[PDB]
Order: structure tokens, then sequence, then C-alpha cells
RNA sequence: CAGUUGGGCACUCUAAGGUGACUGCCGGUGACAAACCGGAGGAAGGUGGGGAUGACGUCAAAUCAUCAUGCCCCUUAUGACCUGGGCUACACACGUGCUACAAUGGACAGAACAAAGGGCAGCGAAACCGCGAGGUUAAGCCAAUCCCACAAAUCUGUUCUCAGUUCGGAUCGCAGUCUGCAACUCGACUGCGUGAAGCUGGAAUCGCUAGUAAUCGCGGAUCAGCAUGCCGCGGUGAAUACGU
């Protein structure tokens, strides 16, 4: 019923969120925790928020982004990655420049799994010197 | 942690103990310092007269072992060491190669 | 044991109710080695399975809970 | 020992906490799979031939 | 195989810090790079703050007097070689800088390796000290030998 | 020395304070000297002239030295005399408590 | 609210009985009434479990035998006794587990 | 109070069919061919990442003890049954790992983030009891519903302050729980106490190309009990590759 605005679900390891960013004052607190109540600070709160200081540096709109997955990095960079896609929803001529500039793809580094007589799927298994 | 010797099928014998052991002697009784040496040997002629012989001496920064087959079962111990002759030879050889030169 | 409670012999609680019952009995065998010595089983001899023959030992006052397979000695020492 | 063994192994056990798991085919100790029912090497060679579906494997 | 380059990182929390950046990569240690940025932030409000400065030109001082320039590159023939001089490349500057400010400056001693590296990267932007003691040590090393394994690379 | 123990703290933490004596520890001096209620307070040397000696009734009521020596005398001693299963590695050398004899061996052996 | 729905969940042991038996076991459902639902995908669970690939020493070139076992489920709507109790007549698969769960 | 509940199938997610990446296209390089350098576009670019897959042959390599099998040998015992013991011993050398030597740390208080698997001869909710480990009864779950379950490293305050210590943790004593026919040889966990040695380890040696090393936790096969191993699962998140 609001202005017509990003919600674009994306995943980066294991961790997608739903962001919703409606059309607001700059408004970045998603699942009712802030920026600085879901996890502060640290800093690196300024790259989970640089894709939307991209799309023209900034709206900015609203956000509201239901992030549940994975950890620092999976929230952070799954909120980061759907409020970057789904704000390439934002503005239809954002995907110009906003894909030139990262904001996209998903990486997806997730765990290897180690194979069987391995240590942690790069630690070899042991060195019998001698 | 020099000069452990076992053998199966056979008694540890100390005259066979340091009749390996005299002539494992040979090695560290010519090179620099090392504690090491672990050897192994068995077989009787059950079968085609054999004696199987394995000396490992892993010391001098990159191991080194030879391997010998006989009836006579203390003439592969000599077979045994003068194998181990040129593999101790041409670790400090090989490795004490003075052909370097700069524009000459 | 935990709560209910030491856990006796049963067939060493048989001959201790009947040797320790009366007349002070003499060291025999007894091959168990589950329970410790008991309250009334004090003052005979448990020539308890050493391995390969009995041992006599003393049913003192001082190993009051202590196991009565505990005092025999398992494995032929010493030694070097 | 595998007619003694594995038959006593078959037989009812001394306490409630002496009934030890047995092997499947081969009457083997040491890790029969108690889910599969079969031993490692019962397991193995009768799930390659076909046992139970399935295969078996490579996933992760 | 050829040369595979590496990727760097973005700008830091306060404020816009790239090399920086580069200083809080090298500032962790065991994984947990909240720590690392908790001292790294403290160091830029102990060196920012107290000894009354900026900070960009403080660390652009200290490494700017740290970065260094040659370097021991290592051959011979065999037994008895000669250190060659070997000049560094730029991001092998930025790099052997972060290695001697680093490694020196939070193996000091005061109270905490937080404030005491401070201290280090302060004693650092006098031109000398350890990391500065070690750019004139590597640089001293080399042309102690520069007169021979010049031209030999 | 000291006013509360023998061989007492002195310008030293409170629970430490309490954790000082053969007998005296971390967790026991927190539950007694939580009784007391010093949670270090003062932190080096100044409870009270009437609290330390609060530590002299509540903190001398428990025990023990020679009493916690004479239980380790009457354990290894005693089962060093009455026995045992616990004499033959309690002083016989090897290990009594449970370990593998080809193990590091720092209780008894060594190297 | 609704009734509670006759449907019978399935289980299989590979993938594709629970794909074209359910197909048919919607072909049970298009007759008796109406409402026969879709293809609700359960969860597909697997197992993983690696023994000692070799006789007696190789400890670590172990293998990995795994067998998921998972399968579709489909919940009709509209009621249809007749059909409810003429779900008995059941003829596929050879592997698949049909157990009317309502 | 609770997606819990009328409601809803947009999003997420679930497993079937497909689609999508194949040097496809453009600029070239190149003996036109082969390939190779660069770029767009795209979620993804030059075998995307990983797994499964291991050529004839070598080592008379490993296995007659998972199993089967030629010969020799035993058989009123090298066979069979049972109790206790041992496989766990211990001057000593190694092998692989754990936990430490500490302030980027130690103790507490509060808050936040996962994924994966198992659970009927089973998981066990809540409630009370016990510091405690756990006990009691008992709703629910044949399990995308319920339980195991709370993740931990991490963030915000108190405080320890450089010392064998308010670090670390063995040894060993007393005192309890659970498992079992029974925890003395020989299960673990908890309480109080105790507080070795260690202040980043020699010559030498190792694994490692990014969600990697390293690091913080979780689940499971065995299994009554018994993980610092083994196999998987997610969390924090690096440096370097000058060149042969």
């Amino acid at each position: 019923m609001a202005q017509v605005q990003y919600y674009g679900t994306g995943r980066r390891k294991s961790s997608v969120a739903r962001v919703r960013l409606v059309p607001g004052e700059g408004r970045i607190v998603v699942n009712n925790r802030e920026i600085s109540e879901h996890i502060p600070s640290a800093a690196l709160i300024e790259d989970i928020k640089q894709p939307l200081t991209l799309t023209e540096t900034a709206g900015t709109y609203d956000v509201l982004v239901n992030v549940h997955g994975g950890g620092l990095s999976g929230q952070a960079g799954a909120i980061r990655h759907g409020i970057a896609r789904a704000l390439l929803e934002a503005d239809p001529e954002y995907r110009t420049t906003l894909k030139r500039a990262g904001l996209l793809t998903r990486d997806a580094r997730m765990k290897e799994r180690k194979k069987y007589g391995l240590k942690g799927a790069r630690r070899a298994p042991q060195f019998s010197k001698r | 942690m020099n000069y452990n010797i076992r053998g199966e099928n056979i008694e540890v014998t100390p005259a066979l103990k340091d009749h390996v052991e005299r002539k494992i002697g040979k090695l560290e009784r010519y090179f620099d310092h090392s504690v090491d040496a672990d050897v192994n040997v068995n077989l009787k002629f059950y079968n085609d007269k054999e004696s199987k012989v394995e000396v490992t001496i892993p010391m001098t920064d990159l191991a080194l072992r030879s391997e010998v087959h006989n009836e006579d079962m203390y003439n592969a111990i000599d077979l045994a060491t003068n194998k181990l002759e040129r593999q101790i030879r041409k670790h400090k050889t090989k490795v004490n190669r003075k052909f370097r030169e700069q524009e000459s | 044991s935990l709560k209910k409670g030491p856990f006796v012999d049963g067939h060493l609680m048989t001959k201790i109710e009947k040797l320790n019952e009366t007349d002070k009995k003499q060291v025999v065998k007894t091959w168990s080695r589950r329970s410790t010595i008991f309250p009334q089983f004090i003052g005979h001899t448990i020539a308890v399975y050493d391995g390969r023959k009995h041992v006599p030992v003393f049913i003192s006052e001082d190993m009051v809970g202590h196991k009565l397979g505990e005092f025999a000695p398992t494995r032929t020492y010493k030694g070097h | 020992a595998k007619k003694s063994m594995i038959a006593k192994q078959q037989r009812t056990p001394k306490f409630k906490v002496q009934e030890y798991t047995r092997c499947e085919r081969c009457g083997r100790p040491h890790s029969v799979i108690r889910k599969f029912k079969l031993c490692r090497i019962c397991f193995r060679e009768l799930a390659y031939k076909g046992q139970i579906p399935g295969v078996k494997k490579a996933s992760w | 195989k050829g040369p595979v380059a590496k990727r760097d990182v973005l700008p830091d929390p306060i404020y816009n810090s790239k090399l920086v950046s580069r200083l809080i990569n090298k500032m962790m240690i065991d994984g947990k790079k909240g720590k690392s940025q908790t001292i790294l932030y403290k160091s830029f409000d102990i060196i920012k703050e107290r000894t009354g400065n900026d900070a960009m030109e403080v660390f652009e001082q200290a490494l700017k007097n740290i970065m260094p320039v040659l370097e021991v590159k290592a051959r011979r023939v065999g037994g008895a070689n000669y250190q060659v001089p070997v000049e560094v490349r730029p991001e092998r500057r930025t790099t052997l800088g972060l290695r001697w400010l680093v490694n020196y400056a939070r193996l000091r001693g005061e109270k905490t390796m937080e404030e005491r590296l401070a201290n280090e990267i302060l004693d650092a932007a006098n031109n000398t000290g350890a990391a500065v003691k070690k750019r004139e040590d590597t640089h001293k090393m080399a042309e102690a030998n520069k007169a021979f394994a010049h031209y030999r690379w | 020395a000291r006013i509360a123990g023998v061989d007492i703290p002195r310008d030293k933490r409170v629970v430490i304070s309490l954790t000082y004596i053969f007998g005296i520890g971390r967790t026991t001096a927190q539950q007694v000297l939580k009784e007391a209620g010093v949670s270090e307070d003062t932190r080096v040397r100044d409870l009270t002239e009437e609290e330390l000696g609060k530590i002299r009734d509540i903190i001398d009521k428990l025990k023990v030295e020679g009493d916690l020596r004479r239980e380790v005398s009457l354990n290894i001693k005693r089962l060093i005399e009455i026995g045992s299963y616990r004499g033959i590695r309690h002083r016989r050398g090897l290990p009594v408590r449970g370990q593998n004899s080809k193990n590091n061996a720092r209780t008894r052996k060594g190297p | 609210m609704a009734k509670q729905k006759i449907r019978i969940r399935l289980k299989a042991y590979d993938h594709r009985i629970l794909d074209q038996s359910a197909e048919k076991i919607v072909e049970t459902a298009k007759r008796s009434g109406a409402s026969v639902s879709g293809p609700i995908p359960l969860p597909t669970e697997k197992s993983v479990y690696t023994i000692l690939r070799a006789v007696h020493k190789y400890k670590d070139s172990r293998e990995q035998f795994e067998m998921r076992t998972h399968k579709r489920l489909i919940d009709i709507v509209n009621p249809t006794p007749q059909t409810v109790d003429a779900l008995m007549r059941l003829d596929l698969p050879s592997g698949v587990d049909i157990e009317i769960k309502l």
C-alpha cells in the first residue's frame, strides 16, 4: 500500500535478508533492532550501510530488513546484498553505476567440507619427519 | 636415540645386537654427530632361503635407507652398511660442491 | 554406589553372616572381588583371587569402606 | 573361535549390561552398524551389491 | 603461474581510512576482528587526542618515515653467498612498514599493547625508534654490501 | 600475622587474601568471606579492627592447616598404613590416581 | 474453521517414486469428490555415515555411503467419504509408504 | 507473553521439471587453425567452488584376525564353558593432538547471531527439589509442528596491572550424582580444598592461496556409561606469492 520501494531477498553465506525500504528519511533498523541495536558498533556498519550510500549516495528512504541466518557478516552482508539488489529494484536505472560499484552477486563463501582424513578442509594430516 | 634394533622370528641376541651395533658404528664413527638409526631384520629359510634386512637412518636432514636379501643373515648386515656407504657419502659430497664461480 | 548403597558380595555376605555369625572362621579362598569389607565381616582373612593364587589379606579396622579386592595386588611388579 | 564366539554372542547375556553387538553376515566385533544392521565389510560389500535404498555416495 | 594479485579493503570506521584499513587488517590476531578494531580505534584516539595533532598526518609521518626503500635479497653460488641489494616495490613498501611497526610496536611492554603500541608508533613518529630503527637497520645492512652485490640481482 | 590468618595477606585483594592459607581458598573465601561481606573490600589491608576479628570468628570457626595435613597424613599415611590399593601408588612411585605409565608422568616419575 | 482434511503423506526411498507415485496419488484425488491439494514438498532429509573403507590398514582412506529418503505430501480438501474409503485401492509403487494421516 | 490465531501463499523456504555459461559475443594477438590478452552483459568467465570418479604397472607393500580358500599341524585339546586378572604395567626415548605460559588477556553482569544431525528398547518440555552434577513426576513429539537447544567466539560496564600471578591448570585428598550384576586394577561429571611445570620452546621440522589458514562453538556413528579422537555443521575473519 506504500510507495513502490525495494523488497529484494538475497543471500550471502547462508544469511538471506529481506530488506523492505519504503519512502522514508534514512531509518535503517531492521527486525525491531537498530544498527546500534542488532550488532554494534562497529565501523563495519559503514560497510553494511555503504550500498545504500552508493545508489546515488543516497536516498535515503526507510529501511526494514528481516535478516535471519549466518553470523555477523551473514546477517549484515545479507542485509547489504538484499538492499543492494532490491535497492536496484528501487530505482530502475540504478544498475548502470550500481552494477559497476560491486553491490551484487552474493559471494556464497561458505565452509568447505573436509575430506576423509583432512584437518579442517585446509589443514593437512601430519608429517613424520625423520 | 641411537641404535634400537628389533627382529621378528628370531632372538634379540647381544652377539647380534653388538654385531649390528659395531658395524653401524662405522657411520657415526665417520660422520659428525647424530642421534638416530632404527633397524629391522627377520626371515629365514622357510622358503627360498632368505633374510630381509632394512635399516633406516634419517638424520642428515633428509632420509636414507637400504634393504637386501641373503640366507647368511650376518652377511646381509655388511650388505646393508656398504649400501649405506654411498647414501651417506653422496649425502655429503653431492652437497659439498664447490663449482661456485662468478664472472671467470 | 551412590545412595543405597554399599554392594556386598552376596556369597561373601553368606560366608560373612555364617563365619561372622559365630566361631570366627579361618582364612580360605574367596574368589569374589566386588564389594569392600563390611561392618560385621571384619577380622577374617580374604585369600582373594590375585590372578594366579590367593593372597592372605587382613580383615582390619582401618579400611572400613575400602575395597576388599583393592587390598590385593593385581599386576606382578615392580620394576626394571 | 567363530562358532563359539558368534554363537555365544547369539545366546542370552549374563547381566542386562552384558549383551554386546555382533557382526551381521560375518560375526565380527568392532563397529557393526546398529541402524543398517551390518558390519563394516558387510555394509560395504552387501550395500554395494544392493541391500536397501540406497547409494552412496559423495554429497557434502 | 604468473603474478596473481590480491584485493584490498574498504574505507575504515573513523574516518574513510584505507591504508589504516590495512592497519586494521594487520590489527587483529586469531581472527576476532572486533578486538583489533577496538585496539586500533584506541590507538587513533590515543595518538590523535593525546599528543595533540591529526591522525592521517601522524600515521602518514610514522609510516612515511617507516616505509623503507632498500632491502636484502639473498643469493650465492653456494656456500658463502652475498646478500644482494634488492630495493622494495610499493606494496612491499607498505607491507614491510606494517610488519616493522606492528611486530615491533606490539611487543613493547607497556600497561596495554594498545596504548603501548600507540606509544611505539608515536616514538616511531620521530623518524627513529623501534620501527624507524628497523628501517635504518635494513636500510643500513643494504648499502653495506651495496658495492659488490649491487649489479648482480 | 595476620590478625585473621597465619601468614595472611597484606596490601592485596580481599578474596585472594582469604585465598592465602592452606585450606582457605577462592570459592570458600567468597562464601564465608561473602558471609562477612568484603568482596575486596577494601582491596588491600583495611577490613576492620572489629571486622577482621569478624574473620577471626567467622574466619576462625573453620579450618584447617594442620588438620588438612593431618587428614592427608591419615589418607596417604592412613591408607599408607592400613593397606592398601592406594598405598602402592601412594608412595610406590607409579601413577596412583589413574594415568598411563608411558604417559607424561609429571606427577611422580617425570624425565 | 475448516475440517480435519484427509490426506496421506508419502515416504519413499528415492525421489521419483514420491514424484510419479504422488502424481497417480493425485489421480486418486481427482475422483472421489474434489479438492485434492498439490505437491507440498517435504524437507527431504538425508543421512551421511562413513565407515573405514579398508580391510585392516588405511585408516585415512575411508568411504562414505549416504542414502537419503524424503518424499512430498498431499492433503485433499473436499471430504468425499466414498473416495476416502476408496483410497485403500492403492496399487503402486513397489517402494513407497502411504499412510492416511488425518 | 507467544505466527500464537482467524487470515494470507506476495517474500523466504521446501524438492520435481527445466532454463542459465558453452570462449557465447566484441576489440585484438597469433602461420588464417589451435589457443591466448582485454572488455561488456549477467548471480556466475574462461575446466564457477567442492565432492564422487583413481590407466596399464610398481612395491613378492597391507590383510589367511571381516570373510572364503590349497597344503601342513592340533583334536578326551592349539577345541569348548565359567570367575578373577590383563590388554590401562613404567628407569626411559618417541608419534599425533589438547590446555597453557597470559592484558588483543582473567573473572562477572546484560544483550545479540547460526547451521547441521539425531530422537519409540527414544528424545525429553514445563513445575519443584538439589550450589552442583543431577533427581522426581509429567504435557508433547513416531517428529519441516515437539524435544535435544542454551550456541560459543562477539558487543556494553565493574575490576584484576606484568607476577608463577585474582594467569594457568595438573597432581592428590575429603564429599556427592549418574550409569551399570558390580566404577579399588579400570567410567565420567560436580562440590570444597590443593595449585606442578610453563613467562611463546634448540638444531631441525611442518600445513597453508580465501571464506582458505588460523580460531570459537554445535551435532552425530559407535554407545547402558565412556572423546582432547573420528565424521560432518555453522560463527569471527587475515597476510603473501618478487620470481624459478
